[PDB]
């Protein structure tokens, strides 16, 4: 919530990040930089118009915006919140911020539905949902499309990152991208397991890793699906695991994905899998902090 | 006077499902069953230590023994999500599809989060969810039905006792049990009282969340603090 951490852009008192900070805020947990906060000139809020107009819809909106945007502190915690939330818990204040008609949600009450989750001038959300000057109503399918494109989006750079820009990630590079925020009293014995117990290589790809990470989006399913077993004490075998993630996300997930899990959380279990300890870590993975 | 009230709440809450039938009760009736399941409501001086509805379709005509009687509180007791999962965990593809079987393990780890001539019907061959989540809302919708139908119909009118089935635990009866479907799929209730918050401003909520006649006889009694008790009654 020191989101100054990364702001570049001040004016008046009030800071303000570009893209590039919000995704460093997010890839980074810190680096070398001072940030040489620099007053908001006349041409930044000129260049978010730019980099709206040039930029593109998909995936890749935040990268291709790099500096030519702007984003205000209510909507860098709305975006954390997309980011940190599950995909459950939205859907409830556009309905109830249109009750007029279906859910498409003018532009004075986007601050409304910031200043609920988590709690000037116009920025790159503002002009990218309402229109350049406020014309245009933001409907709730555009709205899920915009919220899963962002998840896309960290997801492939992280993907890049942790892969350290090969093709295709190792399990040993799956195994880093997982545990990266778990700093809890088994953070020993998880890494010990990742170097002692796991068939090195193998070949992971972008595709499989977004299987895992929409997984981990999906996961409420999977708790009470796994409430049940710790409940009634009842095991998690693989093929448990496997039909536990169809449940929860409808999608098989590949043998190298499944062999690191495994090989990671089979605590003293004999191919089973201490899940208790998996959630723990895949909670540490939602929140950066 | 009523220390008979308080205790057999007493053994409605933290006492063993063999005593809960041996004080409510040789199978109780549609009648009895619901005295178990709804606290505050004695059973008869005559009533201690064995001192076309769902009901028909488990026996004939009102019968719920040991049975009937464990596995048909658990699925008034459980939501619909939990169930799913459950049937999904267990089928050999699956897709929400039990057998005896599979139906034996399924109910073995759904009772277990806690403290028969209907094999027949529900199956030999196979059992989905969407026809089961059918038989727990039918259980549910007659044993609601049951609940507020003698209470005082006169054909609802009660008023000053219809705020006590809100507080059964903690202007008909079509108005009733929307306001108990309003009131089951709650928890977006509450996020949106809860968004609406950081008295009509929930009547929207009631056709846009749970999609003013009952309105009134509720607002007289305390929201945010509803919510809980309303929650915690189930």
């Amino acid at each position: 919530q020191r989101f100054m951490q990364f702001s570049s852009l001040e004016h008046e008192g009030e800071y303000y990040m570009t893209p590039r900070d919000f995704l460093f805020s997010v890839m980074f947990e810190q680096m070398e930089r001072k940030t040489s906060v620099k007053k908001l000139t006349k041409k930044d809020i000129e260049d978010t118009l730019s980099g709206i107009q040039t930029a593109g819809c998909g995936s890749t909106f935040f990268r291709d915006l790099g500096d030519k945007g702007l984003i205000s502190y209510t909507e860098y915690l709305f975006l954390l919140t997309i980011l940190t939330k599950p995909h459950s818990g939205f859907h409830v204040a556009f309905k109830m911020l249109d009750t007029d008609g279906n859910e498409m949600i003018e532009k004075r009450e986007f601050f409304k539905l910031q200043k609920i989750i988590s709690k000037e001038i116009n920025t790159t959300l503002q002009m990218r949902f309402f229109g350049k000057r406020g014309q245009r109503k933001l409907h709730y399918k555009e709205f899920r499309r915009f919220m899963e494109n962002l998840q896309t989006e960290i997801q492939e750079m992280e993907f890049l990152q942790f892969s350290k820009g090969l093709s295709f990630m190792r399990k040993e590079d799956f195994a880093e991208w997982l545990l990266f925020f778990t700093n809890t009293e088994n953070k020993d014995i998880y890494w010990k397991n990742v170097r002692e117990k796991l068939s090195a290589g193998e070949s992971i790809s972008l595709d499989e890793f977004k299987s895992f990470c929409h997984f981990t989006t999906h996961l409420e399913d999977f708790a009470i699906a796994m409430q049940m077993f710790s409940l009634a004490h009842r095991p998690v075998r693989l093929a448990e695991f496997k039909r536990a993630v169809k449940v929860a996300t409808g999608q098989e997930l590949s043998n190298n994905i499944l062999d690191t899990v495994f090989k990671i959380f089979d605590l003293d279990g004999d191919e089973c899998l201490s899940h208790e300890e998996f959630l723990g870590v895949l909670k540490n993975r939602m929140h950066r902090g | 006077d009523r220390k008979v009230m308080e205790y057999e709440n007493r053994i409605r809450a933290y006492s063993t499902p063999d005593k809960i039938f041996r004080y409510f009760a040789v199978f109780m009736t549609p009648e009895d069953f619901v005295r178990s399941i709804t606290p505050n409501e004695k059973q008869p001086e005559h009533l201690g230590l064995d001192q076309g509805s769902i009901f028909y379709t488990l026996g004939e005509c009102g019968l719920i023994s040991f049975s009937d009687y464990i596995f048909l509180t658990t699925v008034l007791s459980t939501p619909q999500r939990n169930f799913e999962i459950a049937f999904k965990m267990f089928d050999l593809n699956g897709d929400g599809e039990v057998d005896m079987e599979e139906f034996e393990q399924v109910q073995s780890i759904i009772r277990s989060q806690t403290s028969s001539a209907l094999t027949t019907y529900f199956f030999k061959g196979k059992l989905t969810i969407k026809n089961f989540l059918e038989f727990q809302r039918k259980l549910q919708h007659d044993v609601l039905k049951l609940e507020f139908e003698r209470h005082d119909p006169v054909g609802r009118i009660t008023e000053r006792q219809f705020g006590g089935m809100l507080l059964a635990y903690s202007l008909t009866f079509q108005e009733v049990e929307n306001f108990f479907t309003f009131l089951k799929n709650i928890n977006d209730v509450d996020t949106a009282l809860s968004f609406y918050h950081m008295k009509v401003t929930m009547q929207q909520v009631a056709r846009t969340v749970a999609k003013d006649h009952v309105c009134d006889v509720v607002f007289a009694l305390f929201n945010k603090e509803f919510v809980s008790i309303m929650k915690q009654r189930l």
